[PDB]
RNA sequence: UUGGCACCUCGAUGUCGGCUCAUCGCAUCCUGGGGCUGUAGUCGGUCCCAAGGGUUGGGCUGUUCGCCCAUUAAAGCGGUACGCGAGCUGGGUUCAGAACGUCGUGAGACAGUUCGGUCCCUAUCCGUCGUGGGCGUAGGAAAUUUGAGAGGAGCUGUCCUUAGUACGAGAGGACCGGGAUGGACAUACCUCUGGUGUACCAGUUGUCGUGCCAACGGCAUAGCUGGGUAGCUAUGUGUGGACGGGAUAAGUGCUGAAAGCAUCUAAGCAUGAAGCCCCCCUCAAGAUGAGAUUUCCCAACGUUAUAAGAUCCCUCAAAGAUGAUGAGGUUAAUAGGUUCGAGGUGGAAGCAUGGUGACAUGUGGAGCUGACGAAUACUAAUCGAUCGAAGACUUAAU
RNA sequence: UAAGGAACUCGGCAAAAUGACCCCGUAACUUCGGGAGAAGGGGUGCUCUUAGAGCCGCAGUGAA
């Protein structure tokens, strides 16, 4: 697995943040290596959400951040609730491969390869 | 992908009792060197099981004249005539290495 | 630790023989000008 | 795995209690001895009244090691301590009694009297 | 007198007749075919050419080595064989005892045969003097600023240069290695497997060459 | 070596010892071959050939040297700026402090001693170790290769038997052969024994969070602790060097004169070393002398587009600093995911039951599980672009 | 970090080990203050009952 130029604790925290951001926004732009690493995290989370049981929900709570999402009209939900609600239902009949990565090309500041990773 | 298993299947034994670490075993070991073949029993507690297939080993520990002795055996070795499960132990981990520094009463293993 | 003699123009340019960049790996966009191969338009 | 400066308990009644390895015999540049090998050692601690006194330079055969030995059948024996027995020139023990279990490997080295005297051979 | 090509699968152990433990290497040697006979008359020396592992047939716009190219397809079709992934020569065989296009089964070897196994050792990358040449470290304390460096590389005014063959950091491993006087423990006709006593060079899935020991 | 000389260096050629790393000589320490012996044997003495390999871990001292302890087949002597500080150390020695003995009226000093006392430098050229790009090799290419030449390797102990024989009053005790098995070294490898294993499992302390309980997250060296997969590994597991051939050294001869004899030599003929050339392992056609074999491809008018073949780009690992190498690119298992396994951990949560409770039992070898194995196109390897021959001449056989 | 444990080195340099609190116990020598925290030992978590009875772990000043 990639180290992403960070210590183990920092890398784990960044991967949790990226996974929660992807769950919330459904489409994020990051670097190539970060996206290739986070696809596994997010898809294992979606697997837990499809499992659906209480133990799966708590295992998912080990990884997800505690963020709130304002929905259509002033109705709130957590990222965990969205993961075990809409996202899990969207992928009931799909066996893996819930994300895709689209390359954008180098960015100005450091030449890093920008990519879009989105839920399928 | 199963070539190793296929070619080592004939090496495996099926006459082996089920046991886990912490159990007390009597291991009947063949001795062939000398002028005759005979049998020496090694009785002790299983402190370790590791590996898989024909490469699996287990380790048994006893105290002989106050000196701790450990024998490690390949699980499927022909040198072992048979194994008796004498006692079933209540333990909390797979490897009982902590027994190595314990002596006498503190080294006791509660039965099940 | 330090250059014993200065480097001539000839030796310097000899060394720079391989100091260059290459043309980007690029393909025409069939519908949406040119783009990097295996990249999305991201602007079209 | 016994080397120079390794200290071993003595498993006989020769009078030596603890010895320090001076040399591992068997060829130039040999670093390590195990069960059945012969070492040169000095007595560091000795029981009063014994034959072998503190300071004597003697020869001993290793009979127990923590590193243990591997046998031809892929099985192993390891002991909780390193111990040796002081021997004469002809491989016989200097003492009359052997304490603790000893490894079967001493049979190959023809330390037969030590084998006979030991309470257990494993 | 014999030779065959195979892939190293991995290491395991078997128990001998006396209960002795024999570490073994599982070599899978399926699909060996004689592709060409080289002779003194045509090539200047006697050898058979053996192809080991079947490849896919040629197709237009093939991008990888999985598919035979046209020269390879023609060379193999000359022997009425499928194209092969690995091709090697054996100069130690009797050229008379082989026909072009024949198979080379594992049963050519028998238990107790003494063999030489040749393969490409595992790669280690760029490695320093300590690991690559077994050199000694400098002191780790007592003020030392010399731990894993190679040390002195020459003398002085004489010779005012470093001699060829001075041992230095560099890429380590990935070299052809022959291990001599291994033994065939067992030949298993199904699964086309040869069991070789001890270990042989190379990573798992790597190609190995087995020959009757020259010595 | 101590010196003599004062020829290079005073706009600086770092001094002793050790460490790391060697390399060369032979006046040979061991091992191999041999002559003489005041060589019975076992051991020795001395001389000749021989440089292939080997040739130690400690106590004391800054030490070199040396003495000692314990080994070993042996613990050789020398050169390389008394090899090696832009490789290390800095104990000693030419630094400022201080003290003793001694000398000096003194400031101070030493055929002396004592305690303390900054070791800078990002490698341009050659050299060396690795690893790429260009062009050449009279068509282009894919693969397999010969080997001019180069590198590597080269050591040796003990035991058994012969045989308690030969030798010898005895004591003692073989040469030549046969066999077994080690030390050191080299090399490959992870099945085993172990080490590590910072995205694996579990226990646990303090504190702050997720509103509370329960269950979890953060921080405290991965907080600490017990284990541990793949990989990488030695102390672990395999293997190698005591062979065989050819020519020789010191020798040993045969035949044989010059020189009626004698004579190994002058012509001839043999025999004879761990040494030489091969035999073993590795590299190797930029071997510009650029070699060989098999297979594939074939254009027209410098250009434009192509063939075989590749690359760019992309998914990767058995490979890897980067290039390179190798597995793959939808006519697809290359990676990720998914499902199922191996191995690891060791009995999840929730609930029920027992207990005042800490907890315990059951559901249930449970739950979880990076790297390992399989299956499966769910996700990503889209489209596309670039490079790439048309085979010269002269003479001979056909 | 196996086995070993100063064999390293000018020299145990560096590191490792010790370490808090409560309770036992503590030498030569001494200027009678000291030495002395000499040395060397023991205990420690959680629950319940009124010092005992239990419960759990490899390990209870479980980290610093
Ligand atoms: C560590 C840096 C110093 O290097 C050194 O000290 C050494 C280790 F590099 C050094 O001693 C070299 C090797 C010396 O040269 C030798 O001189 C000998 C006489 C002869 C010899 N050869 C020819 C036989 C020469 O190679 C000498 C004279 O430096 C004193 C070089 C000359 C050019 C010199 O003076 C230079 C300029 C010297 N220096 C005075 C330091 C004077 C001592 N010092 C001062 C400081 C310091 C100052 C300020 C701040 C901090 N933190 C530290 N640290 N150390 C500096 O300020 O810097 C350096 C480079
Ligand atoms: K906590
Ligand atoms: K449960
Ligand atoms: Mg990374
Ligand atoms: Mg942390
Ligand atoms: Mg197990
Ligand atoms: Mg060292
Ligand atoms: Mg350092
Ligand atoms: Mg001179
Ligand atoms: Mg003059
Ligand atoms: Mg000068
Ligand atoms: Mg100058
Ligand atoms: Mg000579
Ligand atoms: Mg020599
Ligand atoms: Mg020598
Ligand atoms: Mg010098
Ligand atoms: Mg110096
Ligand atoms: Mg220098
Ligand atoms: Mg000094
Ligand atoms: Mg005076
Ligand atoms: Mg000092
Ligand atoms: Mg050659
Ligand atoms: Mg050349
Ligand atoms: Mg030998
Ligand atoms: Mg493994
Ligand atoms: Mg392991
Ligand atoms: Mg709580
Ligand atoms: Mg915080
Ligand atoms: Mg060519
Ligand atoms: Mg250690
Ligand atoms: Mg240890
Ligand atoms: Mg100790
Ligand atoms: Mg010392
Ligand atoms: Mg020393
Ligand atoms: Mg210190
Ligand atoms: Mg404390
Ligand atoms: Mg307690
Ligand atoms: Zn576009």
């Amino acid at each position: 697995y990639r180290k992403l130029g960070r210590t183990s604790d920092q890398r784990k925290a960044m991967l949790r943040d990226l996974a929660t951001s992807l769950i919330i926004s459904e489409r994020i732009e990051t670097t190539e290596a970060r996206a290739k690493e986070v696809r596994s995290v997010v898809e294992k989370l979606i697997t837990l959400g499809k499992k659906g049981d209480l133990a799966s929900r708590r295992n998912a709570a080990k990884t997800l951040r505690n963020v709130e999402i304002l929905n259509e009209d002033e109705t709130t939900q957590t990222a965990l609730q969205k993961l075990f609600g809409e996202i899990a239902e969207r992928y009931t009949e799909r066996q893996g491969g819930y994300t895709r990565i689209l390359k954008q090309g180098p960015r100005r500041g450091d030449g890093a390869e920008s990519v879009i990773i989105e839920l399928v | 992908h199963k070539l190793i298993e296929a070619v080592t299947k004939s090496q495996l034994r099926t006459d082996l009792p089920s046991f886990r670490p912490g159990d007390t075993l009597r291991v009947h070991v063949r001795i062939i060197e000398g002028t005759r073949e005979r049998i020496q029993v090694f009785e002790g507690v299983v402190i370790k099981r590791r590996g898989g297939g024909v490469s699996e080993t287990f380790t048994v520990r006893k105290i002989s004249s106050g000196v701790g002795v450990e024998r490690t055996f390949p699980l499927h070795t022909p040198k072992i005539e048979k194994i008796e499960v004498k006692r079933r132990g209540k333990v909390r981990r797979a490897k009982l290495y902590y027994l190595r520094s314990l002596r006498g009463k503190a080294a006791r293993i509660q039965e099940i | 630790a330090v250059p014993k003699r200065r480097t001539s123009k000839t030796r310097k340019n000899k060394r720079r023989t391989h100091f260059k960049i290459s043309v980007p790996g690029m393909t025409e966009c069939p519908n949406c000008e040119y783009k990097l191969s295996h990249r999305v338009c991201k602007n079209c | 795995m016994i080397q120079q400066e390794t200290r071993l308990k003595v498993a006989d009644n020769s009078g030596a209690r603890e010895v320090l390895t001076i040399k591992v015999l068997g060829g130039s540049g040999r670093k390590t001895a195990n069960i059945g090998d012969v070492i040169v050692c000095t007595v560091k601690n000795a029981t009063p009244g014994g034959v072998v006194k503190k300071g004597d330079v003697v020869k001993a055969v290793i009979v127990r090691t923590k590193s243990g030995v591997r046998r031809n059948d892929g099985s192993y024996i390891k002991f909780d301590e390193n111990a040796c027995v002081i021997i004469r020139d002809d491989k016989g023990p200097r003492g009359t009694r052997i304490f603790g279990p000893v490894a079967r490997e001493l049979r190959e080295g023809n330390f037969m009297k030590i084998v006979s005297l030991a309470p257990e051979v494993l | 007198t014999k030779g065959i090509l195979g892939r190293k699968i991995g290491m395991t152990q078997v128990f001998g007749e006396n209960g002795e433990l024999i570490p073994v290497t599982v070599v899978e040697a399926k699909e060996n075919v004689v592709l060409q006979k080289k002779t003194v008359e045509v090539d200047g020396y006697n050898a058979i050419q053996v192809g080991f592992e079947d490849k896919k047939a040629y197709k237009k716009d093939a991008k990888s080595n999985k598919y035979a190219n046209k020269p390879a397809e023609g060379h193999a079709k000359k022997a009425d064989a499928a194209p092969k992934r690995f091709i090697r020569e054996f100069r130690n065989v009797d050229v008379d005892a082989y026909e072009v296009g024949q198979e080379v089964s594992v049963d050519t070897f028998v238990a107790g045969d003494v063999i030489d196994v040749t393969g490409v050792s595992k790669g280690k990358g760029f490695q320093g003097a300590i690991k690559r040449h077994g050199q000694s470290r400098g002191p780790m304390s007592h003020g030392s600023h010399f731990h894993r460096a190679p040390g002195s590389v020459g003398m002085a005014s004489d010779a005012s240069r470093v001699f060829k063959g001075q041992k230095m950091p560099g890429r380590m491993g990935g070299n052809t290695v022959t291990v001599q006087n291994l033994e065939v423990v067992q030949v298993d006709t199904e699964n086309k497997v040869i069991l070789v006593k001890g270990n042989v060079p190379g990573p798992k899935k790597g190609l190995v060459e087995i020959r009757t020991s020259i010595k």
